[PDB]
């Protein structure tokens, strides 16, 4: 699904 | 809504071919996907610069750095600074830009197959994009949720406190006792389950295709995953185009034979593909109205 929202 | 070319180079041409690939598959549709560049020239102020006045309220508020706005575990502890950017920030203070119109042209013309956001603003939907048409990949303002037992709250009570001077006593869940925040994603949370359930249909929608469709990445860095995924996830063999002042993530990274770089500002690529398109008129009445 992707995972949680963040930087790399 | 004034716009300029970004250097004396004309974009002209490279936005000619855009619209002589939509001239050629008349029944295709686009899908946009697009981040913080769109909404610029509607003068909406960013966090992380130092000339802004909202940058200097975070750091007297002793903000550590601009991002912890938007990280679970400093609200909890400190819930001011992303109070004062809310009523900065909050959706109705702008208004949507040439390229927000762009969009909402695009499904007048029934040519819109979804677009995709990172922005918080809301201008899509404010600009009168339909709501089957967005995804909005990292929330809005429009609902509001306990962040520890998930209960519903209206937008409005949250809203009411920004009123107040000065900003205390937070909103505070009846039930179990924690902060209400509106349904933004913060860095660390996941994303709503939409996100991932839409972008599998389009991505079946766009195989099953090859009217052939285009995919438009706008001003976005392609910095925060997992939006940033999206770009490498398109088909091969469906053209990308991406209308951004530099050459980011994938488009750098992997970059394909027939993969267009447009380095211009939304406003001027909006103004010029509408121009290459023969929109003018229809435009024009959506721009006055
Ligand atoms: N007028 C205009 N037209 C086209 N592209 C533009 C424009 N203005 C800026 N940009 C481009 O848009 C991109 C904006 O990147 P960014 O500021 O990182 O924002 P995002 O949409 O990608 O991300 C949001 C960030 N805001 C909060 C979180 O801190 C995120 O890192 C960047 O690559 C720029 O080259
Ligand atoms: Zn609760």
């Amino acid at each position: 699904k992707g995972g949680a929202k963040r930087h790399r | 809504m004034a716009s300029m070319s970004v250097s004396t180079a004309s974009t002209e041409m490279s936005v000619r071919k855009i619209a002589a690939h939509m001239k050629s598959n008349p029944n295709a549709k686009v899908i946009f996907m697009v981040g913080a560049g769109i909404s610029t020239s509607c003068g909406i102020p960013d966090f992380r610069s130092p000339g802004t006045g909202l940058y200097h309220n975070l750091a007297r508020l002793k903000l550590p750095y601009p991002e912890a706005v938007f990280d679970v575990d400093f609200f909890q502890s400190d819930p001011l600074p992303f109070y004062t950017l809310a009523k900065e920030l909050y959706p109705g203070n702008f208004r949507p830009s040439k390229f927000h119109y762009l969009l909402k042209l695009f499904q007048d013309k029934d040519v819109l197959k979804r677009v995709y956001t990172q922005n918080i603003d809301t201008l899509e939907r404010q600009a009168g994009v339909k709501d089957d048409l967005i995804i909005e990949a990292h929330g809005s303002f429009a609902h509001c949720h306990c962040i520890g037992c998930g209960k519903v709250y209206p937008p409005q009570v949250f809203k009411s406190k920004l009123a107040e001077h000065p900003i205390k006593d937070f909103v505070k869940c009846d039930v179990c006792g924690e902060l209400v925040k509106p349904a933004i994603v913060f860095f660390g949370e996941d994303l709503p389950d939409s996100f991932s359930e839409t972008w599998l249909n389009d991505s079946e929608w766009l195989r099953e295709k090859i009217q052939q469709p285009l995919v438009i990445v706008v001003g976005t860095s392609l910095a925060v995953y997992p939006f940033a995924s999206l770009p490498e996830e398109i088909p091969r063999k469906v053209k990308r185009v991406l209308c951004n002042l530099e050459t980011v993530g994938d488009f750098k990274a992997n970059k394909r034979p027939t993969d267009l770089i447009v380095h211009q500002y939304s406003d001027e690529f909006a103004e010029q593909l509408v121009e290459e398109l023969g929109w003018q008129e229809d435009f024009e009445k959506i721009l006055t109205a």
